[PDB]
């Protein structure tokens, strides 16, 4: 019973745990595009 | 906190506890009446691993004497401080096992062992924090031999995650003083190779040896090599009642020795030892007590290390001293001697210093290996087995008092395979 | 600004014993903790007039413990900081690791959090063990995962007292080693090694000690940790923090091991002819024979280095020192590092520790390295594992106590794929 | 065979305090739900 | 959506527990913790092979413990 | 303003002896009914009227009606060194023992003494001018405390009626126990404590046991020394009339703002900081660690985790020199803990009363001399599991009528038996109703 209870553990733990860094990626990539969406505005302003 | 119960068992076992008590109880200051009248406070600082306080300053021993006469008794009493131990310990019967191994293991064993494993229970439940027991016995009784096998067997049966340290006093056959010697030691090792944990070989030969070329004494009684042998026992546990920079304690120190899950028998020495003539005319410093501690004629064993390589060695130094001036001391008996050491272990040597050294030497030593030579005695012992048992010589003694011929085969082959791991390993 | 301090076995709580002493003397707070804000950073006001210091001495045997509760600075911690188990480790890393610790590690967690909670501003964590034994490594590889699972971002600087290669009182070291070396190297952020025959052999030398115990070596490992911390409790010309410091040096995430050297490790009948000066203690510091770890620098490049001058040196002479030694061929650094160096200064000398050899001095360098030499020490390390591994000798303790035989697979090849990472980087 | 039993115990309190300590070591499941969420 | 999307009694089990678990993931567009239970149902039944195993290797050794015993005390 | 205290059986007369020794150190009063001569005053000549009244000359005499049947304790304190201090007449002993019989101290030995404790009551009520409320001190694990004191509160009930009762009783461990047959004396006085007490406040042993072995370092306790924590908690109570406090809770504000149904009147205590010499002047004492060490569930005089129930109300007495923002803060912070956790219905549900009094120390004792303290009195909902629990004790014992005949010997009946146990059973069900 304790072998199969650590089994599990060492199973569920190891499932615990990297697309979200690509995603992520995008996401500050395009918060660059909205820099740029500024700058459109302050061209705008020019 | 940790906590040691010491047990004797046979008349030898009595004798060399009641010197170890005599040695130990002066090394934390306390008189034979048992009210401390010491200077310091390092002595009293961890006396619980030995002591118990029962009324106002009187300190009791957690010693059990056992046996199977009361002349024994009477005599540890009789002698100097014997007072100290609570008579409650005292348990004896009043016939005798005789020398003989079926006495002492299967009908006054038998008969015994229920009343003292009470007492060893009053004792191991009086503690707090146990880490390892003691016993003191012979491998050449009845009284020793057998009823301290058994005694261990019911132990282990009850504390199965404990040590022992079993002090044996190997049967030799120059200094044999009974005609079955054999009959008992085979079958004594049969089972202190399945159940005790560090079995410590000792033997009057190399006891006597020793007194004789260094002490230079001139009339060597029983007094001076249970003195040695208290000085041993006394020294290898002083990591515990005593602060060092390097403390190390039984189970470190079992782990370093002990490779494999069987080898545990150790051959034992101490330095300084000197004549009192010659201890005028002598410097202690480190490398001398290295080079006495290895060698090979201080070693309490008959066995001599020269005759095979060492599975391991540990060193455990008294007084204040240089961590450093050790381990170079150590590395340099190595280097020096590495075709005595095994080649699959890097580093067979175990160094660890306590900061207090036995009252009077302002240094000392202590030296536990586990060299591979120890199969010199049990090979030494099997021949004079097989001799007399191959017509059956004295046999009758314990078949008709309830052992079959099977079992003297049987402790035979456990005996001959025991002392060929070793050759295995060398 | 602060961290705090966590001794772990004989050696740690040694070693702080040794650096907790000098710190006191160095802020004038006495042994009972009194004056007749620098200290803010170690010591915390409680009290009135009463100081006590932010560290945690843990052991499970309890006489080492017991030491500092009867020794002179017994009113100084408090009467709970100073944690005892009941049993040894025995030197074994799965009775450490496993059976012992679990009943201690929350207790040293549930202090540790309390202790966080007085301080404000936390820079991180220092911690004191050795890897040779079990105590130090089975309980520092817990406490490492439990600090790193629970604060996560903060930085534990390990100064760890490394075993020797021909000096070593254990005998299961290259067990214990590699099993804590695995943690190590995946749960701190800087892990500055010790070794105990480097630090003998510059005992030895600079100091002409034939007999160096264990108190002078503490002494000296005090003193590296005062300088290191130096740039924090006060103030100076150029000064460096933990961020600094750990962001400047460590290069990729898995190679972080410092080279530590002090200078001028001078006694005084030395210290009071010998000058003193920048531009040649520099070069004294970079001198193999006064080197803590018992490695090679000339095999290995170096890759980062930092530097840290205690007492009066201008910002100028430091620079021409930097140019007089990065100008010599001896020492080869990384092609990838133009610029491998980080200075900083302070404004206060190092205070002589009475008790000890060591000389009053009106300035000291403390450096602190990283570079591809520290290859052949695990490579070394390693070797004698497989020596000690090739027969399953002692493994029989581990198993009983409940590691299998795959995880010490698992651990060697985890160091292997260390070694070739420093090789692929040495490249 | 009470040896046998008494050893065999002893596996079993030891298994149960390494199962005990990665609980403690790992937690200190319920992380990958929000994980996934986020 | 794919035809063949991994490339035997337990390999047709598995095939079930797949075509379960695409139907699940299909009815089940809080709402998604729902599919983290089954989840852990599916983790439940692998405690449940585990279980097995477990009883099928005990019961051997209880044999083999019977048999040894018997010789025993016959000799 | 004064109050007036009854102490019933051993427990409630030993509590007495060892709290009024604390009111008496606190207000300067000799421990023989006078004042030093020399000015040696904190502050006030009125600070004193709550417990004591001066007669003709510095003749101070306590407030207290020490009630018990068997006299072996109450004449030890009359032999102790508080001879000159207490009055002759209040100090009411009997003649017999109620040997846990709820029977013998309700109804048998109960009769002869309630009209003539009663008197004295009356006596020093009409003496009294703005008499506040009762504080009751009693066992219900024993005889004189949960017969007679039941006795008492119900005759007081039908008389005054009006006027606040605090009742700091004692209940059985759910482990650690000395009388066997406890739980029957438990639920009957229960039954009484549950409609006449305004306001229950809960002690128990092993929760006074294991603070002390955790906190004050005494691995060997006794009464003597959780008896001295009651004072001292008690004091934390009552300071607020005494002492002038800038945020300031007289004894009525307890049952207006942590009472909010009438049937639920139930509490548990608990105070910071609890330390001793050694660790005190190395620890720092600060209104946010008191308070956390306060709310956690390892210092409180009832053994009941919080965490099984949702606090529904809590007050928090503050001694010493402490600034209102640090509470503030405090009590935001706890606002933002996890783990304990509020029934949605009660959104502002923390009283904040302050004094300008620091805490006193008793020599010879153990707590040491501080800046601060606190006193954490919280209307939760663990309190049914701890009713539940005695109930499931009592349902064995109750089963095989068991120790029944000595009660039914007197008056008892097995009707309120069966009545007491019913109440028992609707107080659970009222707990749980709340719930969520
Ligand atoms: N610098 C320094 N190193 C030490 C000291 N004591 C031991 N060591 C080192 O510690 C290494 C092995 O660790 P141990 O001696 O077993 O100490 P530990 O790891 O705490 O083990 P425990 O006895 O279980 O507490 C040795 O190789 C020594 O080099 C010391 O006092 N100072
Ligand atoms: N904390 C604490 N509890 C006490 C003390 N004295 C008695 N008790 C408690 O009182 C309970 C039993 O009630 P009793 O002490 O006998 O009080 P009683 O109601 O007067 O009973 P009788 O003396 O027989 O009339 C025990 O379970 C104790 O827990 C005390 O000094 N301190
Ligand atoms: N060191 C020491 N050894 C002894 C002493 N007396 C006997 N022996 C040894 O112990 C062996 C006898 O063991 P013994 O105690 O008689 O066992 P028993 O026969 O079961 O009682 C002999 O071989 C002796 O060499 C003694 O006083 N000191
Ligand atoms: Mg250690
Ligand atoms: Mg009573």
């Amino acid at each position: 019973l304790w072998e199969r209870k650590i089994q599990l553990e060492k199973e569920m733990q190891e499932v615990l745990d990297d697309v979200v860094a690509e995603m992520k990626k995008e996401i500050h990539r395009m918060t660059l595009r909205h820099t740029e969406l500024m700058r459109l505005q302050e061209k705008l302003v020019s | 906190m940790r906590e040691i119960v010491h047990i004797q068992g046979g008349q030898c076992g009595n004798q060399i506890g009641a010197k170890f008590w005599e040695v130990v109880s002066d090394e934390h200051g306390i008189d034979p009446t048992g009210t401390y009248h010491g200077d310091s406070d390092l002595q009293l600082e961890r006396i619980n691993v030995y002591f118990n306080e029962a009324t106002g300053g009187r300190y009791v021993p957690r010693a059990i004497l056992m046996d199977l006469e009361p002349g024994t008794m009477d005599s540890v009493r009789s002698g100097p401080y014997g007072q100290i131990f609570r008579p409650d310990n005292f348990v004896f019967g009043q016939t005798g096992a005789g020398n003989n191994w079926a006495k002492g293991h299967y009908t006054e064993g038998a008969e015994l062992i229920d009343s003292v494993l009470d007492v060893v229970r009053k004792e191991a439940e009086s503690c707090d924090c146990l880490q390892g027991f003691q016993v003191c016995h012979s491998l050449g009784g009845g009284t020793g031999s057998g009823m301290g096998t058994l005694l261990i067997s019911k132990i282990r049966e009850e504390y199965p995650d404990r040590m022992m340290l079993t002090f044996s006093v190997v049967p030799s056959p120059k200094v044999s003083d009974t005609v079955v010697e054999p009959y008992n030691a085979t079958l004594s090792v049969h089972q202190l190779v399945e159940n005790a944990d560090e079995c410590m070989v000792l033997d009057n030969e190399a006891l006597y040896d020793i007194c004789f070329r260094t002490l230079k004494l001139t009339t060597p009684t029983f007094g001076d090599l249970n003195h040695l042998i208290s000085a041993v026992m006394s020294g290898i546990t002083c990591c515990l009642r005593f602060p060092g920079q390097l403390n190390a304690d039984l189970r470190k120190l079992a782990v370093n020795l002990i490779p494999f899950p069987r080898l545990h028998f150790f051959m034992v020495g101490f330095t300084p030892l000197t004549s009192r003539g010659s201890q005028q005319y002598r410097a202690l410093t480190v490398p001398e007590l290295t080079q006495q501690m290895w060698d090979a004629k201080n070693m309490m064993c008959a066995a001599d290390p020269r005759h095979g390589r060492y599975l391991t060695a540990s060193a455990l130094f008294r007084g204040r001293m240089s961590t450093k001036e050790v381990d170079e001391q150590m590395l340099n008996v190595q280097n020096k001697n590495s075709s005595y050491f095994v080649e699959w272990i890097p580093n067979n040597v175990k160094s660890s210093v306590c900061d207090i050294p036995p009252k009077g030497l302002k240094m000392s030593a202590t030296f536990i290996g586990n060299s591979t030579a120890i199969q010199e005695m049990f090979k030494r012992v099997s021949e004079q087995f097989t001799a007399m048992f191959r017509r059956k010589a004295f046999l009758h003694w314990y078949t008709g008092e309830g052992m079959d011929e099977m079992e003297f085969t049987e402790a035979e082959s456990n005996m001959n395979d025991l002392v060929s791991e070793y050759q295995q390993y060398q | 600004r602060e961290v705090i301090s966590i001794h772990i076995g004989q050696a740690g709580i040694q070693v702080g014993n040794a650096c907790w002493e000098l710190y006191c003397l160095e802020h004038g707070i006495q042994p009972d903790g009194q004056m007749p804000d620098a200290f803010n950073t170690f010591f915390s006001e409680t009290g009135a007039g009463k100081h006590v210091p932010r560290c945690i001495f843990l052991d499970l045997e309890p006489t080492v413990v017991d030491e500092v509760r009867t020794g002179t600075y017994r009113q100084l911690f408090h009467p709970e900081q100073l944690i005892s188990g009941k049993e040894d480790a025995a030197n074994n890393f799965a009775r450490g690791h496993y059976t012992i610790g679990k009943e201690i590690v929350d207790l040293a967690l549930d202090r540790i959090r309390k202790l966080a909670d007085n301080c404000t501003g936390l820079q991180g964590f220092l911690v004191f063990n050795a890897v040779g034994g079990g105590t130090g490594s089975g309980l520092g590889s817990l406490l490492l995962e439990r600090l790193s699972v629970d604060y996560g971002k903060k930085s534990k600087l390990g100064f760890t007292v490394y075993p020797s290669p021909q000096v070593s009182t254990a005998v299961v070291e290259p067990y214990n080693s590699v099993l804590s070396t695995h943690s190590l190297l995946e749960h701190t952020d800087v892990a500055v090694m010790l070794d105990n025959e480097a630090i003998y052999d510059i005992c030895r030398r600079s100091l002409d000690i034939e007999r160096p115990t264990y108190t002078n070596l503490n002494r000296l490992i005090a003193q590296v940790i005062s300088s290191l911390t130096a740039s924090l409790r006060f103030d100076g010309a150029l000064n460096v923090d933990i961020t600094e410091f750990q962001t400047n040096l460590v290069p990729y995430p898995r190679i972080h091991f410092m080279l530590s050297s002090y200078a001028p490790i001078i006694s005084a009948e030395k210290a009071y002819h010998e000058q003193l000066s920048v531009a040649e203690i520099t070069n004294a510091a970079f001198e193999p024979a006064s080197m803590m770890v018992k490695c090679d620098p000339r095999h290995g490049k170096y890759m980062a280095c930092c530097l840290m001058y205690r007492g009066d040196v201008v910002p100028k002479d430091v620079n021409a020192s930097v140019a007089t030694i990065k100008t010599k061929r001896t020492i080869q650094f990384v092609d990838w590092c133009p610029t491998g160096f980080k200075c900083g200064i302070n404004y206060q000398p190092p205070t002589v520790v009475p008790g000890g050899d060591l000389a009053k001095v009106q300035r000291a360098v403390c450096m602190i390295s990283n570079s591809t030499a520290i290859g052949e020490i695990f490579s070394r390390l390693d070797h004698k594992f497989d020596l000690m591994y090739a027969k399953r000798a002692f493994v029989h303790w581990y198993v009983g106590e409940g590691m299998e035989e795959g995880e010490f697979s698992e651990a060697r090849e985890d160091l292997a794929a260390l070694e070739k990472d420093f090789e692929e980087v040495g490249a | 065979i009470t040896l046998e039993l008494k050893e065999r115990l002893l596996r079993c309190e030891k298994l149960q305090a390494k199962f005990e300590i990665i609980s403690a070591k790992h937690r200190g499941a319920y992380y990958v739900i929000k994980a996934a969420q986020e | 959506d794919v035809p063949e999307v991994l490339q035997g009694l337990q390999e047709v089990t598995r095939i079930d527990k797949m075509r379960a678990k695409r139907a699940f993931e299909a009815s089940l567009p809080l709402r998604q913790r729902m599919i983290e239970e089954w989840e852990a149902k599916e983790w439940e039944e692998r405690e449940q092979e585990i279980l097995s195993i477990q009883d099928k290797r005990l019961e051997l050794l209880d044999n083999a413990l019977q048999v040894r015993e018997e010789e025993l005390d016959d000799e």
